[PDB]
RNA sequence: GAUAACGAACGAGACUCUGGCAUGCUAACUAGUUACGCGACCCCGGUCGGCGUAACUUCUUAGAGGGACAAGUGGCGUUCAGCCACCCGAGAUUGAGCAAUAACAGGUCUGUGAUGCCCUUAGAUGUCCGGGGCUGCACGCGCGCUACACUGACUGGCUCAGCGUGUGCCUACCCUACGCCGGCAGGCGCGGGUAACCCGUUGAACCCCAUUCGUGAUGGGGAUCGGGGAUUGCAAUUAUUCCCCAUGAACGAGGAAUUCCCAGUAAGUGCGGGUCAUAAGCUUGCGUUGAUUAAGUCCCUGCCCUUUGUACACACCGCC
C-alpha cells in the first residue's frame, strides 16, 4: 500500500484495533454472556469471534442481530463491502470465566438479591467447576452510609510472581443502584 | 527467481515455528534456500507516572515492546509460494512478501 | 605456503581490540600507524610491558596488524595490551611447542592477572527519583 | 617506507603551514582580520596567519578520510559555547571560512569534487604532500 | 634487563626502611614495583587488599580532590613525576627515601576518642592513611593561592617532613593530636 | 454574520488544538507511536495493545 | 547466607530413598541423573538438588 | 533440633528480564574479516568508510544449549544447621520488576459518555468570538543553575562513545545529506530515507600537547538594566528563542543546624527521548573520566520478637 506506514504504527493500529472492538463489544453484549474476541486475518477474509454463552439470543431475528453488526463495524474501521465474518461461539468450560460470572453477578445484584446469597451462588459454582480458589471482593455503601468492603475466599490463591500473568484470571465491574454505587473484583 | 519473504512478529517460539517450518517445506520439497537470517530486535519505551493525581511519593511505571524480524530469501518460482506462505500460518505473525 | 593467521579479540569496557599475528619480521602497527603515535603520551610503557616483561627476541619471528574499535581513550589501551599478550601466547599455543609457553605465560601472569583475565566490570543503571545509579534527590523537611 | 602516518601529526602542519606561505598561492579572502572562526570562540586567532593553519588540518583530514568533507569541517572544527546557564552543546564550525577556502584550495590543483559530494585530492599533490613527511622524519630523528 | 622499573627513569632499590613496624604493610619493592604508578584498581572489594597498593599509587590516588579533580589520575601522574626530578636535583638523594621518611617521621602514635574524652593508640595502617591525608591536604593548602606549582608545594613538604623544621601541617598537626590527648590520656 | 464568528479562531496547530481519543481531555497526551490517547487510559489499555512491564 | 529451604530437603529423601542404590558420590553425575528421575521445572533448582545430595551421601558414609 | 500437639496454606524464597562465558553449534551483498587482481603514491610497505570479487564468522548480530552448586581443600562448631580462610576457574554477595492479612475517614468528582443527592438552566455557571490576568513585589522558606580562579581561564592542533527517534486518521507539523549567497544567526536551489539499506562508520565533551596570563575582584567572575539583525506564527507590547549594544554588579571557600552515599560507586562530564509551531537552568535514560574511607556498633532517630507494669482502648498528640 502506498501509505507507505512504518512497522511501530502498525502494531499499535491493530492493537487499538483490537481494544476499541472490546471495549465496543462489552459496553453493549454484557447481560448476553460476553467474554471476548480473538481476530484472525487472512488473505482477504477477517473472522471476528464473538466468545459468548448465548449465542442463539445474540443474533436476534435469524442473524439479524449480527449482520447489523457486520455492516457497523464496515462503516467504522473502513473495510471492504466483504471483508468481515462474524461468528459467536460459546465458551466452554464456563465456570472460569471471569466477566462471565460477574455479569451474572451484576443481574442478580440487581435484580434484587442479597450479597450474602449470590456470593455463594457464584463460588458454589466455580467449587463445582473445579477450580483451586477464588477471590470474590465486593465494595461499596451497604445498607448504611459508611462503606465497607466485604470478601469471600476459600481455596488456593497467590499473589506474587510471574506466574500471575499465565495462572490466575482477573475481572472488575461496576454495578450500579439507585443509592449508590458497588464495585467488583474477581481473582 | 529472487524472492524474499520476511517473517515479522512479537511472540519468539511461534515466529520460530513459523520459520522453520517454511523452511523444512522448502527443504523436503527441494529447492535451495538460505538460512533463517535473524535480524536485530527493536524495542520500544514508555516511562509514565503510576498516579492519576499528583500526591504520593513521586514514583514511575514503566512500559516496553520488543519485536523481531526475519528475512528469507529463495531461488523458486513465483507460484507454490502461495501455499508455502499457508502451511501452518500462526496468529500475531505478519508476513511479507516480495517477488521484485 | 604459509597461512598462520592467528586473530586474538580482547575486551575493557566497550574496547573491541582485536589483535591479529602472521609471520615474517617482528614489528607492531596498529590502524597502520605505528606504536609511537598512539594516544596519551603519558601511556607509553604500556605498550611495552608486554616486550620488557618477557623480552624483545620473545618477539623475533611474529609481525603484527591491530585492529580497534569501541570504547574511550583508556580502555583502547588495555585492550590493545591484553589482545597482543593473549596472541603471543595463542601463536605458541597454535604453530610451536605448547611447553615453551608455559614461561611466557607464568611471567606474564606474575605481574599482573590483567593481561588475560577481562574486566568482568561495567557501568550500572539509574533508578527512578535519583540523579544518578545510587544517590537520591535532595529531601527537606517543614 | 616513510609517509604522514609515522610523523607524530602536529608538526606536519609547521611545515605545511610554512610551505603553503612560501609558494603562497591561495587566495586570502578579503575578511581575513575581523573574524570569530566559530559562534563559541571568543577571540581572534593569536597567530597572525591562521589561514594557511587551517589549510593545512584540512589537507589532511581529506588525505586521511573522505571525498564528502563539507559540513563535516564543521562538525570537526566547533567547539564549546558558553551560554552563562549551562555547558553548551558542540556549536557547529563556520560555513564560510571553509567554503571560502575550499572554493581557495581549488585554485591550485590538489582538490577535485567529483560525486557522492565533497572534496577529494589528487595523486599529483599527494606528491607533494608525502614527500616532506620523510623529510620532516628524517631532520627530527 | 631482567626487571628494572623505571618510575619514569627511576630505580626500586636502594630502599631501607628503617621501622620494623611498618614492614610489610607498606610495599615499595621488587615484587610490588611497576613501570608506571598506575593500574586497573580492584583493590577495596577485600578489606586488607588496600595493603599491597603500592604508597606510588596510593600517593596519586589520594593527591585529586575537591570537585574539580574527580576523575584526572592520568593527570595527576606528571605532579608525581616532575616532583621526584625537583627532588633529585635539590637534595640530591634518592626521593623514595626521602618519602618512606616522610611518612615515617609524620605518622601519629595516638589519637583521642569519646567514650569529656580520652586517648588510645593508633594502628600502622592508620598512621599511612593519616600521615598521607595530613601532608597531602598540607602541600594543597599551601599552593591554594599561591605562585607555586603543587609539585614543589609537595617537594618542600616532604623535605620539611624528613627535616622536621616546622615548615608543615603534616609534623604541626602532630603536637596538637598528642598534646591533647596527653592531657587527657 | 455568526455562521462567519462560530469558529473564527486558527484551531490548527498547538496543543490547544488536539484532545485525547477517549476522554477528550487536553491535559497530558502521549503524542508518541501515534497514539494519541490520554496516559490514564494507556495505563489502563497498556495490557490489551502489548506494552508490558519486563523490567 | 545459602541455606537450603524445605523444599528441597522434603526432595533429597525421597529420591533417596527410591534411588539409593543408582547415586552415586560425583556432583556431575546425579547431576544429570536428576533430570530423568524427576520432572524439575529448572536448572537451578537442579543443581541446588544434586548439591545438597552429595551432603548426605557424605554423611551417610560417615 | 527440643516438645500437648499434628498435618497444610499464602507471605519470604522460588520466578521472568537485563548484565559479563562459550573459537562448539545456528546463520548473513540490509553486517563483517581474511585473500587475490585495479589504482595512486612515497625505495617492501600505506590507504580508505574510492574501487572489484574469492573463502570465512574471531570480531558485529540473536536463537538454542550448556555453565556455579558453598562443589573441592583445610580450619571452626552438639560433630546437627552453618560461618571464616584457601585452590581451581570468566564470575564464589551483579541490578530491578512482581508482593501478604488487616486497616486509614491519606489524595483525586479539575481524566472519563463510571455515578447518587444539591444549586443553575435562555438576562445561562451550557456554548463561541474579541481583550487583558494567572508572569505584579517592603519581606520569609523549600527544590536547582554559574561561580569565587594557576590541578586555572585564552588561541591553535591532536584524537575516542553508547542507549535512541524520525514524512502523521481528523493532521496541514520529519531527520536531513550534498551545491552556492553572507560576519554570524540563516537563506536559495537540490537529493535520499517508512529505515542495521540514508542522515551516520552518529570525527560528542573535560582529559591530551604546543600558546597569553592576579593577591587587586585581574583576561577570574559575566547577573538587574541600555543600540542593531534573522527565524515559528492570524498576532510578541510586560522585551517567545540564537548570534551582534553594556552596566562588567554581589561573591576572598560560608554561621547554628541538616540531606545523600561504600564499588565502575560519589563527583566531574556531554549526548538521546519525553513535554514540542516556537523550547531546557526541570525531569526520564545512555555513555565516558573514575577515587578517598569501611567488613563495625545501639549512643542518637526508628523498627522487629520474649518477659514485665498500667487508673489509657476516639489507645501518650492518652488520661487526670
Ligand atoms: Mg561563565
Ligand atoms: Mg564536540
Ligand atoms: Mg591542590
Ligand atoms: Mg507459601
Ligand atoms: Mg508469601
Ligand atoms: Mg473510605
Ligand atoms: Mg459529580
Ligand atoms: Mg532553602
Ligand atoms: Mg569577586
Ligand atoms: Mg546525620
Ligand atoms: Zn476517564
Amino acid at each position: 500500500m502506498a501509505v507507505q506506514i512504518s512497522k511501530k504504527r502498525k502494531f499499535v493500529a491493530d492493537g487499538i484495533f483490537k481494544a476499541e472492538l472490546n471495549e465496543f463489544l462489552t459496553r453493549e453484549l454484557a447481560e448476553d454472556g460476553y467474554s471476548g474476541v480473538e481476530v484472525r486475518v487472512t488473505p482477504t477474509r477477517t473472522e471476528i469471534i464473538i466468545l459468548a454463552t448465548r449465542t442463539q439470543n445474540v443474533l436476534g431475528e435469524k442473524g439479524r442481530r449480527i449482520r447489523e453488526l457486520t455492516a457497523v463495524v464496515q462503516k467504522r474501521f473502513g473495510f471492504p463491502e466483504g471483508s468481515v465474518e462474524l461468528y459467536a461461539e460459546k465458551v466452554a468450560t464456563r465456570g472460569l470465566c471471569a466477566i462471565a460470572q460477574a455479569e451474572s453477578l451484576r443481574y442478580k445484584l440487581l435484580g434484587g438479591l442479597a450479597v450474602r446469597r449470590a456470593c455463594y451462588g457464584v463460588l458454589r459454582f466455580i467449587m463445582e467447576s473445579g477450580a483451586k480458589g477464588c477471590e470474590v471482593v465486593v465494595s461499596g455503601k451497604l445498607r448504611g452510609q459508611r462503606a465497607k468492603s466485604m470478601k469471600f475466599v476459600d481455596g488456593l490463591m497467590i499473589h506474587s510472581g510471574d506466574p500471575v500473568n499465565y495462572y490466575v484470571d482477573t475481572a472488575v465491574r461496576h454495578v450500579l443502584l439507585r443509592q449508590g454505587v458497588l464495585g467488583i473484583k474477581v481473582k | 527467481h529472487r524472492i524474499r519473504i520476511t517473517l515479522t512478529s512479537r511472540n519468539v517460539k511461534s515466529l520460530e515455528k513459523v520459520c522453520a517450518d517454511l523452511i523444512r517445506g522448502a527443504k523436503e520439497k527441494n529447492l535451495k534456500v538460505k538460512g533463517p537470517v535473524r535480524m536485530p530486535t527493536k524495542t520500544l519505551r514508555i516511562t509514565t507516572r503510576k498516579t492519576p493525581c499528583g500526591e504520593g511519593s513521586k514514583t514511575w511505571d514503566r512500559f516496553q515492546m520488543r519485536i523481531h524480524k526475519r528475512l528469507i530469501d529463495l531461488h523458486s518460482p513465483s507460484e507454490i509460494v502461495k501455499q508455502i506462505t499457508s502451511i501452518s500460518i500462526e496468529p500475531g505473525v505478519e508476513v511479507e512478501v516480495t517477488i521484485a | 605456503g604459509p597461512l598462520q593467521s592467528v586473530q586474538v579479540f580482547g575486551r575493557k569496557k566497550t574496547a573491541t581490540a582485536v589483535a591479529h599475528c602472521k609471520r615474517g619480521n617482528g614489528l607492531i602497527k596498529v590502524n597502520g600507524r605505528p606504536l609511537e603515535m598512539i594516544e596519551p603520551r603519558t601511556l607509553q610503557y604500556k605498550l611495552l610491558e608486554p616486550v620488557l616483561l618477557l623480552g624483545k627476541e620473545r618477539f623475533a619471528g611474529v609481525d603484527i596488524r591491530v585492529r580497534v574499535k569501541g570504547g574511550g581513550h583508556v580502555a583502547q589501551i588495555y585492550a590493545i595490551r591484553q589482545s597482543i599478550s593473549k596472541a603471543l601466547v595463542a601463536y605458541y599455543q597454535k604453530y610451536v611447542d605448547e611447553a615453551s609457553k608455559k614461561e611466557i605465560k607464568d611471567i606474564l601472569i606474575q605481574y599482573d592477572r590483567t593481561l588475560l583475565v577481562a574486566d568482568p566490570r561495567r557501568c550500572e543503571s539509574k533508578k527512578f527519583g535519583g540523579p544518578g545509579a545510587r544517590a537520591r534527590y535532595q529531601k527537606s523537611y517543614r | 617506507g616513510v609517509t604522514v602516518k609515522d610523523v607524530n601529526q602536529q608538526e606536519f602542519v609547521r611545515a605545511l603551514a610554512a610551505f603553503l606561505k612560501k609558494s603562497g598561492k591561495l587566495k586570502v579572502p578579503e575578511w581575513v582580520d575581523t573574524v570569530k572562526l566559530a559562534k563559541h570562540k571568543e577571540l581572534a586567532p593569536y597567530d597572525e596567519n591562521w589561514f594557511y593553519t587551517r589549510a593545512a588540518s584540512t589537507a589532511r583530514h581529506l588525505y586521511l578520510r573522505g571525498g564528502a568533507g563539507v559540513g563535516s569541517m564543521t562538525k570537526i572544527y566547533g567547539g564549546r559555547q558558553r551560554n552563562g546557564v549551562m555547558p553548551s552543546h558542540f556549536s557547529r564550525g563556520s560555513k564560510s571560512v571553509a567554503r571560502r577556502v575550499l572554493q581557495a584550495l581549488e585554485g591550485l590543483k590538489m582538490v577535485e569534487k567529483d560525486q557522492d559530494g565533497g572534496r577529494k585530492l589528487t595523486p599529483q599533490g599527494q606528491r607533494d604532500l608525502d614527500r616532506i613527511a620523510g623529510q620532516v622524519a628524517a631532520a627530527k630523528k | 634487563t631482567p626487571d628494572i622499573k623505571l618510575f619514569g627513569k627511576w630505580s626500586t632499590d636502594d630502599v631501607q626502611i628503617n621501622d620494623i613496624s611498618l614492614q610489610d604493610y607498606i610495599a615499595v619493592k621488587e615484587k610490588y614495583a611497576k613501570y608506571l604508578p598506575h593500574s586497573a584498581g580492584r583493590y577495596a572489594a577485600k578489606r586488607f587488599r588496600k595493603a599491597q597498593c603500592p604508597i606510588v599509587e596510593r600517593l596519586t590516588n589520594s593527591m585529586m580532590m575537591h570537585g574539580r579533580n574527580n576523575g584526572k589520575k592520568l593527570m595527576t601522574v606528571r605532579i608525581v613525576k616532575h616532583a621526584f626530578e625537583i627532588i633529585h636535583l635539590l637534595t640530591g638523594e634518592n626521593p623514595l627515601q626521602v618519602l618512606v621518611n616522610a611518612i615515617i617521621n609524620s605518622g601519629p602514635r595516638e589519637d583521642s576518642t569519646r567514650i569529656r574524652r580520652q586517648a588510645v593508640d593508633v594502628s600502622p595502617l592508620r598512621r599511612v592513611n593519616q600521615a598521607i591525608w595530613l601532608l597531602c591536604t598540607g602541600a594543597r593548602e599551601a599552593a591554594f593561592r599561591n605562585i607555586k606549582t603543587i609539585a614543589e608545594c609537595l617537594a618542600d613538604e616532604l623535605i620539611n617532613a624528613a627535616k622536621g623544621s616546622s615548615n608543615s601541617y603534616a609534623i604541626k598537626k602532630k603536637d596538637e593530636l598528642e598534646r591533647v590527648a596527653k592531657s587527657n590520656r | 454574520g455568526h455562521q462567519q464568528l462560530y469558529w473564527s479562531h486558527p484551531r490548527k496547530f498547538g496543543q490547544g488544538s488536539r484532545s485525547c481519543r477517549v476522554c477528550s481531555n487536553r491535559h497530558g497526551l502521549i503524542r508518541k507511536y501515534g497514539l494519541n490517547m490520554c496516559r490514564q487510559c494507556f495505563r489502563q489499555y497498556a495490557k490489551d495493545i502489548g506494552f508490558i512491564k519486563l523490567d | 547466607g545459602r541455606v537450603r529451604t524445605k523444599t528441597v530437603k522434603k526432595a533429597a529423601r525421597v529420591i533417596i530413598e527410591k534411588y539409593y542404590t543408582r547415586l552415586g558420590n560425583d556432583f556431575h553425575t546425579n547431576k544429570r541423573v536428576c533430570e530423568e528421575i524427576a520432572i524439575i521445572p529448572s536448572k537451578k533448582l537442579r543443581n541446588k538438588i544434586a548439591g545438597y545430595v552429595t551432603h548426605l551421601m557424605k554423611r551417610i558414609q560417615r
